[PDB]
């Protein structure tokens, strides 16, 4: 990349926090004409103390193998730039990827270096502005829409600002994203990205601004770094161009509600949600953006969206359930959950009657009327409904998800 | 061993009556379901599990009629073996730097192990005894008509560890299907039989087992399952004269006439076998 | 009124760069290039050069990703005598070891452009040869919606369709937008052993207008 | 010129093939995985990788 | 030399059941779903695959019929050659193996890049609606190694469509086919292979998967008589009236051709 190019030429005029050392044809970094070609491009690190799952030699460019090469030209020629350009972009870039310096996150499997065109404190907030730990406060402003100045007057938003994302193939890197959007335009992305986000938390001890791996990471195969699609740490691009999210977000975070279960491993009080607060933060923000829907933050009961009811339906019965037989190792979240949100007509009938006997045996036990209260809320909720569709949509199934969350939520002493 | 000349295509309907045919092991232990639509889903690694368990109750051990995964193995020291037979040192991860002795390897596993010859294996860890592809394969079963999984608490008057909670007994719970018909499709493949080894011999062992399949495989958690219809289709060639699904779809599963209500028994059930095209033979007769 | 205007859409496209051709990274617009093998591809005579004037982008700039399984060689050149001199198998393997490659890509989605173009003769045009004709036939094929093979954006995997604007441009989405995308793919000067020649691609109101590849001071 | 192959290759190696395996065994044949099926380099192979070695270096 | 006269369009439909067509080296070998629609996706290199190793088993190494970029799956057992200023050699390149002549191929070196074009092209195959893949865990009775045995249960993973209609659209031009040798016995098979791709394909983890139609809009011209995809408009496949809810089966389908402009034809092989 040229930006790369202009960056170290930013950085080597400074005598610190930088370094200024040092056939033919067209540059395509710089444009100038006959110019000395590199014939084999200066290696990139790689490793952990480079660009991560990388070897440690990493490239670029890499003509090593015949089919990559063309119109004739050999192992470099076809990638023409000169000596000097292909030193300045490796420097930088290594610069960029020195932990040391603030300017590095890493996503997934990809990891990310980020720039301003010239010095801004900007530089210095966007290293946790996409991984969150005066910080906090900058985070509220810019999600409530305020602009950076007001919390950090030296921020000329008129910077341009660059990010870029390099995905490792063995001894090959790869290209995964690049924004070169203007530090306010992108800021206010950031913000509008984490106004999306936002739901009430499950337990207080959850962050405010959930950082984009741990959204990710609850998606993976088995809620551990790796695992994580890369396609999804690629698609999550949508969170800073402002964009619609990738569409494979929602099943992705629907097929894990289905194949998860409560894990009491965690050795809490609890045992492990099946809809975490970060899941449903991820189905909220797609239910916003992809499908232009309305999402509150908490629970709304003055609603009329029958997957909505029933989700706050599914919700009620598991809480009945969990008061009905406490301690319980299994739970109808555990199995039913994947079958009731895309299945309902089939299922439900046979929840209730679960709940009816639920309710039966709580009944006659002490809790002799929260036995009363939840069929209460099973008249007030099912009273909104005509008939429980044969099948439900995706985002059906979102909404249905959301408001099983919330009503989750609401609902874990209220009585 | 000579190979089979003959493509064929199998379709194989089963039964099952308070059982979970296939445990699911994400929910719990339900029954996979297609969440959907609700029809029930058997893996067809667990048919060729029972294929398997099959082999080895009817031949027990005999010569060429081994089986490769088995309850308490472990896959390097039965590589060892096809190193050992081939007087090969195993090599540290890898296979024999001579292409010839690979084969050979490769081979002994193949004309050995009954359940290779036939499912195919992929056995390049460690010890490496190379791939095979399988003449024979086979996909999920699904059920013609949504099941409906129940669930069913049960108890125990006796405890593991030091307990004092028995103050209400030992709670445990099973998952069944009250009914459900499994439709099993199935595929058999002369060009890669070839290149395995698969038999004739082989293959009558194979419906055999199919037909005899859950004969042997009855436990306090599958009930009571039972092999219906093995419609077999034997095409005239190597390279079939007939496309798989215009095959199938000869096959039609549908409810009695007479027949109401959620189907008990594979009497509320009628099965019609088409006439097969010129170039095929159909052997229902399994 | 003497020049073309054709329009190209798709839902894909990939139109790499040269120092990611590994790893395939896509120009955010259509290089002139691209658009010449487009125009190729509709018609094309020895006798005529293909120039393009402007190059309009509608629809936004978009990227997505693919990963492919890919070969990692070219295929060895037989001698045809020796080649049956001794009777053989001739073949490659994708599954041999070492010919397996795996080759991501950085490419476009949802393209739409209008490409505005002219003709030119050749050297070797025949004295007989009239530029008007080479227009005529090459309208008469895009209304039709013939072509000598069907147009790609880019890559074969991405068929173009096409239609021929009689009509005013439709305006872009950049429409009030300027933005320098940097030094991007040109052409490729085959008489001069095959270089590529890079321009900087200034966008403007969603159009680019890069310079004549004939040009003898943009070659070298 | 010291044409033979030795376990200090083996980055190379993993670079030249691209595959996140390698070992050279003692006498000096190589071995490759991961991106591939595991498989001995042939002896044209070792010539390219030597040919690559000494150009690309 | 001869060569097909016309130029081809061609709507395959295929379908899969609770299988991978087409696992994404890049999401853990998921199905690949298209991220700007949330359609299924399978690359056209998937399918010319299929049609290589159907053509190399059918045909069987004759004389015109070899296959060049073959997989380990293959047999060694018989073989022949046709065995008719660089042209001589890239015509006898064309000349006996069937893929070199059809989707094309590059060799090595010339004086030129050594680019062989064949006339068949086709694109991303994607579905017809979105699919949703389902995770299923399976397990296995033993260990792989003696240090894992340290009772002994290994759990894994299989990614499955449950359903979905694929329509892969394609182009053959006939002057390619022209420099090529491309003719219509070439054609026949190729038709052959399309409707017959899947049927020696059968994995254990690609289920059941099958081409349900394949329209042919066969043109007068030697070039084209309408837009390719204005013809690909006519095959509109629809939801059966009778059927919501998501797609288990071809049944569940409905897809009609309208009628194509006077100078091209229609066929449905399938």
């Amino acid at each position: 990349l040229q930006a790369l190019h202009g960056y170290y030429q930013r950085m080597s005029a400074d005598p610190d926090a930088g370094m200024p050392p040092y056939l033919c044809g067209q540059c395509l970094i710089t444009g100038e004409r006959q110019k000395p070609i590199a014939q084999l491009h200066p290696s990139i690190k790689g490793g952990r103390d480079g660009v991560r799952g990388a070897q440690a030699v990493a490239s670029i460019v890499s003509f090593n193998n015949t089919a990559f090469e063309s119109y004739g030209k050999e192992q470099s020629i076809n990638a023409p730039v000169s000596q000097e350009a292909a030193f300045s972009y490796v420097t930088a870039l290594n610069y960029l990827l020195n932990p040391s310096n603030r300017q590095k996150v890493t996503i997934a499997d990809a990891t990310v270096v980020f720039w301003a065109e010239r010095s801004s404190p900007a530089e210095d907030i966007f290293a946790g502005m996409f991984d969150p730990p005066r910080m906090h406060d900058l985070l509220v402003a810019i999600r409530s829409g305020k602009r950076a100045t007001d919390i950090m007057p030296d921020m000329d938003e008129s910077v341009r600002f660059h990010v870029l994302g390099l995905s490792p193939n063995a001894a090959r890197l790869s290209v995964r994203f690049w924004e070169v959007d203007t530090v306010g335009h992108m800021l206010d992305k950031v913000g509008r990205h984490y106004r999306e986000l936002e739901i009430i938390p499950q337990f207080n001890n959850e962050q405010e601004f959930p950082s984009l791996s741990t959204l990710l990471r609850q998606t993976a195969v088995l809620n551990k770094t790796e695992n994580i699609s890369p396609v999804l740490a690629g698609g999550l691009r949508a969170m800073l161009t402002g964009g619609p999210y990738p569409q494979s977000l929602l099943p992705a975070v629907l097929g894990r509600i289905r194949a998860e279960h409560a894990r009491p491993e965690d050795k809490s009080r609890y045992r492990l949600e099946v809809v975490t607060y970060y899941r449903a933060a991820l189905i909220k923000a797609y239910l916003i953006r992809n499908r232009k829907l309305e999402v509150p933050v908490s629970l709304d009961p003055a609603r009329t969206d029958r997957p909505y009811l029933l989700g706050r339906l599914f919700a009620v019965l598991e809480k009945a359930q969990e008061d009905a037989v406490p301690g319980a190792n299994a739970t109808i979240k555990d199995r039913y959950l994947a079958s009731a949100s895309a299945n309902p007509g089939q299922v439900f009938h046979m929840l209730l009657k679960n709940a009816s006997n639920h309710t039966a045996k709580l009944r006659k036990d002490p809790e002799r009327k929260s036995a009363i209260h939840y069929e209460i809320m099973m008249q007030e909720i099912i009273d909104n409904i005509s008939d429980f569709p044969v099948t439900m949509s995706s985002d059906e199934q979102g909404l249905f998800m959301i408001g099983y969350y919330h009503q989750r939520k609401a609902l874990f002493t209220k009585k | 061993m000579t190979a089979i000349a003959n493509r064929y295509e199998f379709v194989l309907l089963f039964d099952v009556e308070n059982g979970n045919p296939n445990g699911d092991p994400d929910a719990g232990n339900m029954p996979r379901i297609d969440p959907e639509t609700g029809h029930g889903l058997v893996t067809d690694v667990c048919l060729k599990r029972k294929i398997r368990n099959h082999v080895a109750l009817t031949k027990e051990g005999a010569e060429r009629f081994n089986i490769y995964i088995q309850e308490k193995a472990i896959l390097n020291e039965t590589h060892e073996r096809a190193y050992t037979a081939c007087d090969l040192k195993p090599e540290p991860k890898k296979l024999p730097k001579k292409v010839e002795d690979a084969k050979r390897v490769t081979d002994w596993m193949c004309t050995n192990f009954y359940d290779i010859r036939t499912f195919g294996a992929v056995m390049t860890t460690e010890v490496n005894c190379g791939q095979v592809r399988g003449p024979v394969q086979m996909a999920f079963a699904r059920s013609v008509e949504p099941v409906v999984p129940q669930e069913v608490s049960i108890t125990r008057m006796a405890v593991t560890t030091k307990a004092e909670a028995e103050d209400n007994r030992t709670m445990g719970r099973k998952h069944i299907v009250p009914y459900g018909l499994y439709v099993a499709h199935g595929f058999i493949s002369a060009p890669l039989a070839e290149k395995t080894g698969f038999s004739d011999e082989d293959l009558t062992l194979f419906w055999d087992a199919l037909v005899n399949m859950f004969e042997h495989d009855r436990s306090a958690a599958r009930g009571l399952m039972s092999s219906r219809k093995l419609i077999v289709f034997k095409h005239q060639n190597r390279l079939g004269n007939a496309p798989a699904h215009k095959l199938f779809d000869l096959v039609k599963v549908s409810r009695a006439e007479g027949s109401s209500g959620p189907a008990r028994s594979f009497a509320d059930y009628a099965v019609t076998v088409g006439q097969a095209p010129e170039g095929v033979e159909v052997k229902e007769m399994l | 009124t003497y020049g073309i205007r054709l329009r190209v859409w798709g839902d894909y496209a990939c139109f790499t760069r040269p120092e990611m051709k590994v790893e395939r990274v896509s120009y955010d617009v259509m290089p002139p290039s691209a658009a010449r093998g487009i125009l190729e591809a509709i018609h094309w005579k020895p006798a005529i050069r293909w120039i393009v004037d402007r190059i309009h982008v509608l629809r936004p700039i978009v990227f997505d990703n693919v990963r492919r399984n890919e070969v990692s060689s070219k295929i060895p050149k037989p001698n045809p005598a020796t080649a049956m001199r001794d009777r053989k198998p001739l073949y490659f393997l994708v599954d041999d070891g070492s010919n397996r490659q795996q080759r991501a890509a950085t490419l476009l989605r949802n393209v739409d452009y209008v490409i505005e173009a002219h003709f030119e003769l050749t050297d070797k045009a025949g004295a007989e040869d009239n530029a008007g004709k080479h227009l005529d036939i090459f309208r008469r094929r895009a209304r039709a919606g013939q072509s000598f093979q069907q147009p790609c954006l880019g890559c074969r995997e991405f068929p173009a369709s096409f239609e021929l604007l009689e009509g005013d441009v439709p305006l872009s989405c950049y429409a009030g937008e300027k933005r320098d995308l940097g030094y991007m793919l040109l052409d490729i000067d085959f008489e001069r052993d095959m270089t590529p020649l890079f321009f900087k691609a200034v966008m403007e109101d969603g159009v680019i207008t890069p310079p004549s590849r004939t040009s003898p001071e943009v070659r070298a | 010129m010291d044409n033979k192959i030795t376990p200090a290759d083996e980055e190379k190696i993993r670079e030249w093939l691209n595959c996140e395996e390698a070992s050279v065994d003692n006498d000096g044949d190589v071995w490759v995985a991961v991106p591939m099926t595991g498989h001995w380099l042939s002896d044209e192979q070792k010539a390219k990788y030597i040919e690559w070695r000494g150009d690309e270096t």
